[PDB]
């Protein structure tokens, strides 16, 4: 599930 | 929206009163990352509550937050005066996608009801003499800041070539708003009177004019 | 202090092009995405997408895939939304808003920018006098019709006459033109004597008109 402390403008690489 | 909130709730100061959102799918998942903002008209809104209850440092310590099923609500306690604004509601669709609710105007009855005052003018001789007409209604010093206006033509109704304002703020707190009737100078000399009805809190004010 | 600047209000035709500036302070332009948001008139806030600020990459919810683009200049560290081949529902302030985690969205927001679609040109207004004739004032103004862009601005007797003026918020006609009404309430045993003048500015049009409004 979403965890609410992560940054989702993270590189996903 | 995918959020529904009520159009409209109201309270009087020190009241406390509750504003709903409720999710109509279930791309909403856990609906845990819910989101709260006000809004005041011209300025940016303003994150007042964030994962269904956390209020951050900074917002007033009379928002609060809660939910129960798919439905959250946003409470605010000791209404004041300047609470009055538009509350949004905010919920994470999954895929790194945001949607907020409809909006709630809130209300906050800080004064007495006040009837709509109504002047009504005909067309002037020199716009009929511009073979153009247009009546105006003038409505102010109502409140709340909400009304409905129809016209008639003698006694039928008439919606074509109507155009009214919405409400706005007057400097002493109540609110005004206008409404034209663009006719055809025949159109208007072919009826005994022409009428604005202004209608408030459920009774109805109007004024009649006639070409003579 | 975290800031999101935005730059100024637009006036467009449609098919025209417009590019929204957001400039960031007071973080790493990079580390947080930034999002957009739009409120139409008499509309909410609708969501219409971000852009990752590390990646370039940009999400565009549906209704705002097809004219919009979300850039970025990491150099000045501002964000830009411009949209093509403009239509009049477009008209609508934006907004860009930071994303701080998913717990927490939209922490920070521009002030908005007013982005206004319409077809009608700049028009000085045509004043038609609002003739006099409860109790015993009476009532008279001055109808303000057909002018564009907004503002206009009123005063009665050169600004000599301000108890009991009322200068109506103009209304927007289906046509893009506005119109609005001045009123003011007077001594009806002043009719006969004081001149009543209601002096009308549209500075987009470079025009003013001061209009002489007498019974009958
Ligand atoms: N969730
Ligand atoms: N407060
Ligand atoms: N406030
Ligand atoms: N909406
Ligand atoms: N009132
Ligand atoms: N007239
Ligand atoms: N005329
Ligand atoms: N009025
Ligand atoms: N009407
Ligand atoms: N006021
Ligand atoms: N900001
Ligand atoms: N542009
Ligand atoms: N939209
Ligand atoms: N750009
Ligand atoms: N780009
Ligand atoms: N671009
Ligand atoms: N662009
Ligand atoms: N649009
Ligand atoms: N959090
Ligand atoms: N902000
Ligand atoms: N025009
Ligand atoms: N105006
Ligand atoms: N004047
Ligand atoms: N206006
Ligand atoms: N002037
Ligand atoms: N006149
Ligand atoms: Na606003
Ligand atoms: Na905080
Ligand atoms: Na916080
Ligand atoms: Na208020
Ligand atoms: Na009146
Ligand atoms: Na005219
Ligand atoms: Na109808
Ligand atoms: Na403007
Ligand atoms: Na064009
Ligand atoms: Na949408
Ligand atoms: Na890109
Ligand atoms: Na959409
Ligand atoms: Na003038």
């Amino acid at each position: 599930n979403v965890d609410p402390n992560a940054n989702p403008n993270v590189d996903p690489n | 929206s995918v959020l529904t909130q009520p159009a409209s709730v109201s309270g009087s100061p020190g009241q406390s009163i509750t504003i709903s959102c409720t999710a109509t799918s279930s791309n909403v998942g856990s609906f845990n990352l819910v989101s709260w903002y006000q809004h005041h008209p011209g300025k940016a809104p303003k994150l007042i509550i964030h994962e269904v209850s956390k209020r951050p440092s900074g917002a007033s310590n009379r928002f609060s937050g809660s939910k129960s099923g798919n439905t959250a609500s946003l409470t605010i306690s000791g209404l004041q005066a300047e609470d009055e604004a538009d509350y949004y509601c905010c919920s994470y669709v999954g895929s790194d996608t945001w949607v907020f609710g409809g909006g709630t105007k809130l209300t906050v009855l800080g004064q007495p009801k006040a009837a709509p005052s109504v002047t009504l003018f005909p067309p002037s001789s020199e716009e009929l003499q511009a073979n153009k007409a247009t009546l105006v209604c003038l409505i102010s010093d109502f409140y709340p800041g909400a009304v409905t206006v129809a016209w008639k033509a003698d006694s039928s109704p008439v919606k074509a070539g109507v155009e009214t304002t919405t409400p706005s703020k007057q400097s002493n707190n109540k609110y005004a708003a206008s409404s034209y009737l663009s006719l055809t100078p025949e159109q208007w000399k072919s009826h005994r009177s022409y009428s604005c009805q202004v209608t408030h809190e459920g009774s109805t004010v109007e004024k009649t004019v006639a070409p003579t | 202090q975290v800031q999101l600047v935005q730059s100024g209000s637009e006036l467009k035709k449609p098919g025209a092009s417009v590019k929204v500036s957001c400039k960031t302070s007071g973080y790493t332009f990079t580390t947080y995405a930034m999002n957009w948001v739009r409120q139409a008139p008499g509309q909410g806030l609708e969501w219409m997408g971000w852009i990752n600020t590390n990646t370039g990459n940009p999400t565009y919810a549906p209704g705002f895939t097809g004219r919009f683009v979300f850039s970025f200049d990491t150099s000045v560290s501002t964000a830009y939304l411009q949209i093509s081949s403009l239509k009049a529902e477009d008209t609508a302030v934006y907004y860009c808003a930071r994303v701080y985690s998913y717990g927490v969205p939209f922490d920070y927001w521009g002030q908005g920018t007013l982005v206004t679609v319409s077809s009608a040109s700049t028009k000085g207004p045509s004043v038609f006098p609002l003739a006099p004739s409860s109790g015993g004032t009476a009532a008279l103004g001055c109808l303000v019709k057909d002018y564009f862009p907004e503002p206009v601005t009123v005063s009665w007797n050169s600004g000599a006459l301000t108890s009991g003026v009322h200068t109506f918020p103009a209304v927007l006609q289906s046509s893009g033109l506005y119109s609005l009404s001045s009123v003011v309430t007077v001594p009806s045993s002043s009719l006969g004597t004081q001149t009543y003048i209601c002096n009308v500015n549209h500075k987009p049009s470079n025009t003013k008109v001061d209009k002489k409004v007498e019974p009958k």
